[PDB]
């Protein structure tokens, strides 16, 4: 609503450079790494990267290179921004206190300038005698390194040579040489130029250029012994020194282009190569001493690299923006020993409620090609680990209090395969013991305190009861004929086990353990909970069962074993856990099978009635619970792959993911030196700790192998539609297997309508638990998922995935041909319900009021869905360049178009038509599009920028829309969608980016805004950014025909920043104001929970 | 186009490179719009136009026939035809209306609420947009062919202005002014252009088949004068030192700033180095130009290439310039084309001609 804030909620995963030196001492070996505004050094240690600082720049980071001067005691940092603010940097550090100080800073933007089209390039010479820049086509800065020049003041030099793909400084040169490609018409060249810095001008090169490659991309400048430059084109690699040439073409290169290297030997006799497909490369070089011969080898596959740098002893890092950034060891083959996960391009996300909880949870289209996924991204509770002791089998855990005097546990009990263990756990040490009275060797099914200062302990044999103050052991129960115990259940006065089909019910008196109901059931006991609820005696009335065979929840009348309710769950996978307990008031009953699915029920300590059934599927895994108590509430624990905390808020059942791994069993175990903690274990180890208070994103990976598109989840189906493309290469077979052909069922685009390497799309079926595929529908040759919907149409009560498509053939620029296609999935078959052929490419669809949107290149039209299962064509609006981006409020559209920005367009129901309603006349090229509310609208700019229109408020003008906002964000946005993940500012909206980076905007109101808008200038003043570039500068829209001061917009992570600045400098910023001290930090700290 | 999208989207290439890349596809695939019409007022041919230079929303007209219009160009419809209504007019009746032939027309550059207008009738008008009255008015001994202000910057107020004298005029818009004066043109200056990339610098071309370019700060003479052999013919003075054969009638400077377009009667049309005013020798083939006054052409921008889009004949010569080759000739009008200018904003040009009619080109795919 004019005044917005916008804060990062993912920062980016990309890496678009990384580079290796000694950064932060002489010497250690540092590894640095850009992702995109943000900065990570690392030491490279004996076992691993210790990580040491992360900084943000405000800026993207366009060159990143260190270099050593004469007289510096280690490395500088230069660093230019894609705003083209340059800096040197030092790494200083005061005791354990660790900055990153400007040595010398300077914009070296120009005016104007044609920029180059193979982008931005940084250089630096050998000797230090300059910093080379190529930012613009015809000129080539040139910022001294000569004199001391603290403000890095640049100047140009004119480059005859409008094309140049790419260049390098020479090494071994008596004054700095540059050596680059270039394109005429002729063809591509290697090129050299001295250049002079008296004379400001080029010089004659040592060597005179010679022809190259028709392809070749890329300059390798060689060390100081073989001296020169070498060449990698797509087919061929040449050597030149200006003396000799050497050139060698390997077929097995031919397969990709080469996109990055690193020398790996500083003498440069082995260079590391990447192409886009994935493959590690070594770069050979055989040797008074010159340059014999060349050689490539295949080293591995890696992630597809944008960039990658030998760090030592056959470790390699590979940056990657296109998928999972690694750290791989080099063997013939090459192996990740590190993966640092990257939400690749995030092309499309959708948020999804799922569970019918309070929160929301994102699933993202990442990555491409090889890289490809769907990423799960939601918040959860972590946990601290005191101590993890390995003990590989566990088969369950109990407390036990062994001192009857003691309130607090002291013992915690294992249960394994043949036999049980016991733990002593003094203090904050765990040492293995024994009890008395409870056996090792036998696997104990349940244990604990019991009545009248007593212990029990169940086991496949008997259910022995043990005297505490004496200890040893009073009564012992066993079945009659001496047949094993099924399964167990106790509480501190009754118990029950099972024996297969047949019930023992089982009371504890002093000295006695006494029998006393008995019953064989219908199929086989599963599970079993005699909890008592409301207690008002501590027996409980009911019982707790479920079965095999029929699949049954049962409750049962506890003293007679009379049937109380019988509810039918269904289905092949039986039931492996049960459990009662109350949260609030209310009484549920709660059952999980070994799928994951968790049934909950309105539960009766009278009826025994379970009503208004519900269930959420929280894993894959056989789920078991166990009830533990939190300070004030009782909360239960559901162990499985996706370990869950359930509990309830507002009289409604909340379910915390924890961002743990997975967990097969666990009870809270408080000891003296372990205080109110949980007791997990995992197949290998047994874990100690408590729930981390703060929630942090926990984040899921499946990976597709192919390229995801757009995603969008049908409810009622429980699955997501999601579009993907595949390559394939000339009839066509693919390179790999994908998600697309691991199809369980699959089927192909029958389709009459329309009649080296193509893209194959496909409409992927995907489980909303498994996440499996569960379907993949292949389009026609040549055609293209553009647009997908998952929504009901007209009067029909169908759930459909409806995809519009586009005709791509060669010989055309844009598809004159397309179609929309409507598809039902129901009872797991993809059924095919209606085609509708379009003049052309359909790039996006919106379900509008019953009816379906659509925008065909030019064209903005409606359709409504006929009783004759059809689409029927009711109004078009033609006045557009190209309409990519819709997004609707009631009777309103908004529409993103190529270059005229963004229109709001309505419906008028009486005309049956559309009128535009306002426009914004400032041309802009959008990546999104998104409406906030009935007045302001949201937009994401091609050059990294967002802003918002608003409806004004006299004249036929008020079809005007006014720019109530301008912010520039520093990432590309590809999706907006309101939804948030949690659970003072009205809305909220998710984005996601190529970089990877997930934000969030939100709505303020003129009060905070400007409370918030002083802060920031005020903080400005205060904090020291890294390359002394200024924050307001940052932030400023700009583009190739603007640049404007940010307005109507907060920076988030500035504020942010509040909370980590020194209690003195907070004191500084608060000063006058419009408000003191820790009132700011509250409110900094509200505007934390939205995120 | 599919692939633009699918790359910006998944960030395979910048995203400012696929937007070049495609603002030059387009300028390619030109053509004359059919859809789109400009409201006809001129009675005299149209000699310039101008679009307003942020966010391109309106255009100045001038005629042979002492008017200035001023259009919306922009479409409120639900289709995509539409005619450009003339929002305002300096017509017959206004008081201040121009005598002769409206030469030349610009939007007072960084502020849009001003607009200028130079006329055969000897005088150049600084008029104010909204409330459509003059606010400066000058005169000259002479007709005024071209003038110009800087699109740099605010760091000064003047203009300059080509007339029949062989001195060049500096007018300064801040207060009355002009007792500037460029010296060393010897017949009239048909054209005047400041450099798009240096703030002081102006380019001027001459009926005495030269052209010059002056830092205006200084006091005397200029930078440099075209020599069109780059010097490797010896000539007695008074030959040496020229642009073209003919009278140089038109100027334009690349987007960049770093190279001069002239085009002379000689039927040449000249790239230069804007810094040594060294010719790069570009070829074109022959360029007609026969008109005795200025000539108004213009240059593409914001695209991977770099195009010049020069009246040739009743047509418009769209070339390369750099790589010199002819991209096409656009053809919409029945008569001569004055001029053309172009819309930064979808890469679409307009055109105006002694057929007294505003032509629309726009890319088409």
């Amino acid at each position: 609503m004019s005044y917005n804030y916008v804060v990062t909620a993912q920062k980016p995963t990309a890496v678009n450079g990384c580079v290796t030196g000694h950064f932060t001492s002489a010497e250690d070996l540092n590894l640095l790494i850009a992702k995109n505004t943000r900065l990570e050094i690392y030491v490279v240690t004996a076992e691993g990267l210790r990580p040491v600082k992360e900084v943000g720049m405000y800026g993207k980071i366009a060159v990143m290179e260190l270099f050593r001067p004469k007289g510096e005691s280690k490395d500088l940092l230069f660093i230019l921004t894609a705003k083209y603010n340059a800096c040197i940097l030092e790494y200083k550090q005061s005791g354990e206190s660790i900055d990153i100080i400007t040595r010398a800073h300077g914009n070296v933007q120009d005016r104007i300038g044609r920029p180059s089209e193979t982008g931005i390039i940084g250089i630096i010479d050998p000797e230090c005698r300059m910093i080379g820049l190529r930012l613009y086509d015809g000129l080539f800065k040139v910022i001294p390194l000569d004199r001391d020049n603290k403000e890095l003041k640049a100047f140009n030099i004119r480059l005859e040579e409008l094309h140049v793909i790419d260049v390098k400084f020479l090494y071994g040169c008596q004054a700095p040489t540059i050596c680059f490609v270039y394109q005429d018409p002729q063809g591509r060249h290697v090129k050299t130029y001295e250049v002079s810095l008296r004379e400001k001008e080029f010089n004659k090169g040592p060597w005179k250029q010679e022809n190259v490659e028709a392809e070749a991309s890329m300059v390798i400048a060689v060390p100081e012994p073989f001296g020169g430059a070498i060449i990698i084109g797509q087919e061929s690699i040449t050597y030149h020194n200006g003396d000799k040439y050497l050139a060698i073409a390997p077929p097995i290169i031919k397969q990709s282009t080469i996109v990055c290297h690193n020398r790996v030997d500083p003498n440069g006799s082995r260079y590391l190569l990447g192409d886009m497909e994935g493959r590690l490369f070594m770069l050979l070089l055989e040797k008074t001493v010159t340059l014999k011969d060349l050689r490539v080898e295949l080293l591995g596959e890696t992630s597809i690299a944008e960039c990658l740098t030998y760090l030592d002893n056959g470790v390699v890092f590979v940056g990657s923006r296109l998928g999972d950034s690694q750290l791989v060891k080099l063997n013939s083959y090459v192996v990740a020993m590190e993966t640092f996960t990257n939400l690749g391009p995030i092309v499309d996300m959708c948020v999804v409620d799922l569970e019918r909880q309070g929160q929301g949870q994102l699933v993202t289209c990442s990555g491409a090609f090889k890289e490809g996924s769907l990423r799960i991204i939601r918040n959860g509770i972590g946990i601290h680990e005191h101590a993890s002791i390995d003990l590989p089998g566990i088969k369950g855990l109990w407390p036990l209090r062994s001192d009857p005097n003691r309130e607090t546990d002291d013992t915690l009990v294992l249960s394994f395969v043949g036999q049980t263990r016991v733990l002593m756990l003094n203090g904050e040490e765990v040492e293995e013991t024994e009890l008395m009275g409870f056996v090792d060797d036998q696997q104990t099914f349940f244990c604990g305190n019991v009545a009248h200062q007593q212990l029990i302990q169940i086991t496949s044999a008997s259910v022995r009861l043990v005297s505490q103050e004496p200890k040893a052991l009073v009564s012992e129960w066993k079945e009659p004929q001496a047949k094993n115990i099924s399964v167990a259940s106790c509480n501190s006065s009754q118990v029950v086990v099972a024996v297969g089909r047949a019930l023992y019910y089982l009371q504890i008196h002093p000295q006695e353990l006494r029998q006393i109901s008995h019953t064989e059931m219908e199929h086989e006991v599963a599970c079993l909970d005699i909890t008592p609820l409301g207690d008002s005696n501590g027996l409980s009335p009911l019982c707790a069962i479920g079965l095999w065979t029929d699949i049954s929840a049962r409750i049962l009348k506890l003293p007679s074993f009379e049937l109380l309710h019988k509810e039918m769950l269904g289905g092949e996978i039986i039931p492996r856990s049960i459990l009662m307990t109350t949260f609030e008031s209310s009484h549920y009953l709660l059952c999980a099978l070994g799928d994951g699915a968790l049934f909950y029920f309105g539960l009766n300590i009278e009826t025994g009635l379970l009503s208004d059934r519900k269930k959420v599927t929280l894993g894959t895994q056989p789920t078991v619970l166990r009830t533990f108590r939190s300070l004030s509430t009782t909360n239960v624990f559901a162990c499985s792959d996706r370990p869950t905390v359930i509990y309830s808020s507002n009289h409604k059942l909340v379910f915390s993911n924890v961002n743990l791994k997975e967990v097969n069993y666990m009870c809270p175990l408080n000891s003296d030196g372990y205080p109110d903690s949980l007791a997990l274990a995992n197949n290998s180890t047994l874990t100690i700790g408590t729930i981390d208070e703060i929630q942090k994103l926990h984040i899921r990976t499946v990976p597709l192998y192919e390229s995801p598109r757009k995603i969008c989840y049908q409810e009622v189906s429980q699955c997501f539609g999601v579009l993907s493309s595949r390559i394939e290469v000339q009839g066509t077979t693919a390179l790999r297997p994908s998600a697309s052909t691991q199809a369980l069922s699959s089927s192909v685009s029958s389709s009459k309508l329309f009649s080296e390497e193509v893209e194959v799309h496909n409409l992927l079926i995907i489980d909303q638990h498994t996440f499996e595929v569960l379907h993949a529908h292949q389009f026609l040759q040549n055609e293209y998922a553009l647009s997908l919907v998952s929504c009901k149409l007209g009067k029909d009560p169908n759930t459909y995935f409806i995809v519009g498509t586009a005709m791509v053939y060669p010989e055309e620029a844009e598809p004159k041909q397309g179609r929309i296609v409507v598809f039902q999935y129901s009872d797991g078959k993809l059924q095919t319900v209606a085609e509708k052929e379009v003049k052309g490419a359909v790039y996006s669809m919106v379900e509008f009021n019953g009816k379906l949107l659509a925008s065909i290149n030019s064209t903005v039209r409606l359709y409504e869905w006929t009783t004759e299962k059809e689409l029927r064509t009711e109004c078009n609006h033609y006045n557009n360049i190209m309409a990519l981006y819709l997004k609707t409020k009631g009777d309103f559209i908004l529409v993103g178009d190529l270059m005229r920005s963004v229109l709001l367009l309505a419906y008028k129901p009486m005309e049956g038509n559309f009128e535009e309603i306002a426009r914004d006349f400032n041309p802009n090229w959008m990546s999104a599009v998104e409406i906030l509310d009935d007045d302001n609208f949201l937009g994401a700019e091609n050059a990294f920028n967002l802003f918002v229109c608003q409806k004004d408020s006299t004249d036929e003008e008020r079809q005007h829309l006014q720019e109530v906002g301008l912010f520039h964000l520093g990432e590309f946005v590809n999706v907006f969608c309101h939804g948030s993940l949690v659970m003072p500012t009205q809305g909220s909206v998710l984005f996601g980016t190529v970089n990877g980076m997930i934000g969030l905007v939100t709505s303020l109101s003129e009060s905070w805004y400007n409370l918030l808008l002083d802060m920031q200038n005020r903080l400005n003043k205060v904090i020291k950014s890294v390359g002394k570039i200024e924050h307001s500068f940052w932030r400023s829209f700009h583009t190739e025909r603007k640049t404007e001061p940010a307005t109507g917009f907060i920076d988030g992570d500035l504020i942010e920043s509040f909370l980590d600045i020194s209690r003195p400098k907070m004191q500084e910023v608060v000063a006058n104001l419009q408000a003191t001290a820790d009132d700011l930090i509250k409110v900094v700290e509200e505007l934390t929970r939205i995120h | 186009m599919l692939g633009f999208l699918s790359a910006r989207q998944t960030g395979l290439e910048d995203p400012l490179r696929l937007r070049r890349a495609e603002s030059t596809r387009r300028v390619l695939g030109l053509e004359l719009n059919k859809d789109r019409d400009v409201e006809r007022i001129h009675g005299g041919g149209i000699n310039t136009l101008d679009i307003e230079p942020v966010e391109g929303r309106y255009m100045l007209s001038g005629g042979s026939d002492g008017v200035i219009v001023l259009y919306d160009l922009e479409n409120s419809s639900r289709q995509s035809y539409y005619t450009c209504k003339a929002v305002c007019s300096i017509g017959r009746d206004h008081p201040d209306v121009h005598r002769y032939s409206v030469e030349t027309v610009q939007w007072y550059p960084h502020d849009t609420g001003m607009f200028t207008s130079s006329s055969f009738d000897k005088t150049l008008k600084v008029w104010d947009t909204n409330t459509l009255q003059t606010a400066d008015v000058f005169n000259f001994e002479e007709t005024v062919y071209s003038h110009h202000m800087s699109p740099v910057s605010t760091k000064h107020c003047l203009v300059a202005v080509g007339t029949r004298g062989p001195k060049v005029q500096l007018c300064d818009l801040k207060s009355g002014s002009c007792s500037h004066i460029l010296q060393g043109h010897r017949q009239e200056i048909l054209a005047v252009s400041w450099s798009p990339r240096y703030d002081y610098i102006l380019a001027t071309a001459s009926a005495d088949s030269r052209v010059k370019l002056w830092d205006v700060r200084r006091a005397s003479g200029c930078l440099i004068t075209l020599d069109q052999h780059n010097g490797k013919k010896s000539q007695a003075v008074e030959s040496a030192n020229t642009a073209h054969n003919g009278k140089v009638n038109g100027l334009c400077f690349t987007s960049d700033g770093l190279h001069l377009l002239t085009v002379g009667t000689d039927n040449r049309m000249r790239l230069w180095n804007s810094s040594n005013g060294e010719n790069t020798l570009v070829n074109y083939g022959k360029v007609c130009n026969n008109s005795k006054k200025g000539l108004k052409f213009t240059v593409s921008c914001g695209c991977s290439s770099e195009f010049v889009f020069v009246p040739y004949g009743s047509t418009i010569a769209v070339y390369t310039v750099y790589s010199g080759e002819q991209i096409t000739m656009l053809k919409g009008h029945y008569k001569t084309v004055d001029c053309c200018v172009f819309q930064s904003n979808f890469q679409e040009l307009y055109s105006g001609s002694r057929d007294c009619n505003i032509l629309a080109w726009v890319p088409s795919l």
